[PDB]
RNA sequence: GGGCCACGGAAACCGCGCGCGGUGAUCAAUGAGCCGCGUUCGCUCCCGUGGCCCACAA
RNA sequence: GAGCGGCGGUUU
């Protein structure tokens, strides 16, 4: 699997990620598309950052984990674009998501950057 | 997917006896990474989006060139290989201008027709085909693949044929009519799809590699020796007590020549090689294989451009 | 866009799977660059790693 | 005289396309539409200026 | 100045 692909994420990890998108986009805030999502981590504005692992060509996102790392934002990887596309309120797909403001998905979001936290 | 650059071609030995001094000239591996620079060739994946032209003027910018000349325009839209010819080497994409190119090709038809109609109608393009008025060749055309009205094949053509008005005609000759949506140049003369294709993204990054952390290992891959620019046509091979005579501007005498192809004939444009297989000059031929072989005194080659500098060999004269 | 290649082969295809092969295909075009190369920087953070350099 | 090498043989506006910044879309988020700023390589002849050589390979 | 592998239009 991709090289920007930095670590491994269980499937109910991933399926949680999906879900505070899902949650945030009706009850709060978030940016969809790889350049809006980029926008938001040099603003300092993103909460959670979520990329796809299905990007051809790898050049779209890869720029995109260790741009947090700098920002010290945290970042979690879905298994589909299209699945992540959905979620955020699209029909198309999404090579990645910035949630800049949670909602009814304050625990999870904090909940998942605790769990991430251990992959690193 | 033969190209009439792919011919393959027999060495003829003049003097066996012809050596060469391991001090003089500097063979492509020997080149200090400057050096390669001023006489590099880069073998450039182009994206779609930008011009050829806004790309080399990129390439210029970022690397801190004076010159650069790409060979074949590609259209914006078109993607693959574009040969950047640097600096001193630039005036070597004469050498590619008129080569033979390769490309892979995505037809929308208007229509519908059967698998086996649009095999059989595109098969009858190979040969001469007309357009603007002006002839040209296919040399081969095969379908990789069909998927209702998309019909994805590769093409083999001579310099200067447009493969979007190729499509156009095979839209009219099946009667449906039919558009190029998708197009990449998957070779270019001796250009072609290996590990020297190279993206932007990577050439700019093995050059930082090079210029900030030191590493100059990937932008040394990343261009090719000029020399490279020269694999598919015919080649003399000169004795070192040629060379700076050739690179003063003489032409190149029988005399000169240790090793020569097969198969030249008079006109043909020819590349001169030291034995260390450095590239000296373009030429054209005055004489044939067999002539140069035969004879003992006279012209060979009229030397008409001239890359190598002037003193990496000895005025032997 | 459309056409894809295998890594293995070189085959060119619509296709997600080789057909001579049977890897996973790769969109045949380059990505898109452009001049400024806004995150170039974290680009070759990313590219080192990978390399090893 | 001849060969070879270098320089030269236009400039400012407008437009498309593309790129960047901003906004971010009822199947283009791998970026619609709009606004602003950027943005287009050389080669071959031939002619002019200047430099280097006149070398059948010893 | 005339061509090759056109970015397109208007002003001296
Ligand atoms: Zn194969």
């Amino acid at each position: 699997k991709p090289s920007y692909v930095k670590f491994e994420v269980p499937k109910e990890l991933a399926e949680k990620a999906l879900q505070a998108v899902e949650i945030a986009r009706d009850t709060g805030k978030i940016r969809k598309g790889t350049n809006e999502t980029t926008k938001a981590v040099e603003r300092g504005q993103a909460k959670l950052v979520i990329i796809a692992e299905d990007v051809d060509p790898e050049e779209i996102v890869a720029h995109l984990p260790p741009l947090c790392e700098e920002k010290e934002i945290p970042y979690i990887y879905v298994p589909s674009k299209k699945e992540l596309g959905a979620a955020a309120g699209i029909e198309v797909a999404a090579a990645s998501v910035a949630i800049i403001e949670p909602g009814k998905a304050r625990d999870l979001v904090e909940e998942i950057a605790m769990k991430v936290k251990e992959l690193m | 997917r033969i190209l009439p650059a792919d011919i393959k071609r027999e060495v003829l030995i003049k003097d066996e006896n012809a050596e060469t001094n391991p001090d003089w000239g500097f063979p492509p591996e020997k080149r200090p990474i400057e050096m390669h620079i001023q006489f590099g060739v880069i073998n450039l994946d182009k994206p779609p989006g930008p011009t050829s032209h806004e790309v080399v003027a990129w390439i210029k910018k970022i690397l801190n060139l004076e010159k650069a000349g790409h060979g074949g325009t590609l259209d914006p839209k078109v993607s693959g290989v574009l040969p950047v010819a640097l600096e001193k080497a630039t005036r070597v994409v004469q050498a590619l201008l008129p080569a033979g190119k390769e490309y892979v090709a995505l037809m929308h038809l208007h229509g519908d027709v059967p698998e086996d109609k649009i095999i059989q109608v595109m098969k009858e393009f190979e040969g001469e085909i007309i357009q603007r008025l002006r002839t040209r060749k296919v040399y081969y055309i095969e379908v990789l693949e069909i998927e209702g009205r998309d019909v994805l094949f590769r093409v083999g053509v001579e310099a200067g044929t447009y493969i979007r008005s190729l499509i156009h005609h095979i839209g009219l000759a099946l009667g449906v009519g039919a558009h190029m949506s998708e197009l990449r140049r998957t070779r270019s003369g001796p250009f072609k799809e290996d590990e020297t294709l190279i993206t932007l993204h990577d050439l700019v990054d093995y050059y930082y590699f090079w210029k900030e952390d030191g590493i100059e290992e990937y932008f040394r891959k990343a261009i090719q020796p000029m020399e490279k620019a020269v694999e598919h046509l015919p080649k003399v091979w000169i004795k070192d007590s040629a060379v700076a005579a050739v690179t003063h501007g003489a032409d190149l005498a029988v005399p000169g020549i240790a090793k020569l192809h097969a198969g030249i004939k008079r006109g043909d444009l020819v590349a001169i090689m030291t034995l260390k297989d450095e590239l000296v000059a373009l030429g054209k031929a005055m004489m044939t294989s067999q002539e140069m072989l035969e004879k003992t005194k006279g012209i060979a080659v009229d030397v008409e451009k001239v890359f190598m500098p002037r003193d990496w060999y000895p005025k032997l004269w | 866009f459309r056409i894809r290649k295998c890594p293995k082969c070189g085959r060119y295809t619509l296709k997600e799977v080789c057909p001579v092969c049977g890897e996973k295909t790769k969109v045949a075009h380059p990505p898109r660059f452009s001049p400024e190369d806004p995150y170039g920087e974290y680009r070759r953070r990313w590219k080192r790693e990978v390399l090893g350099i």
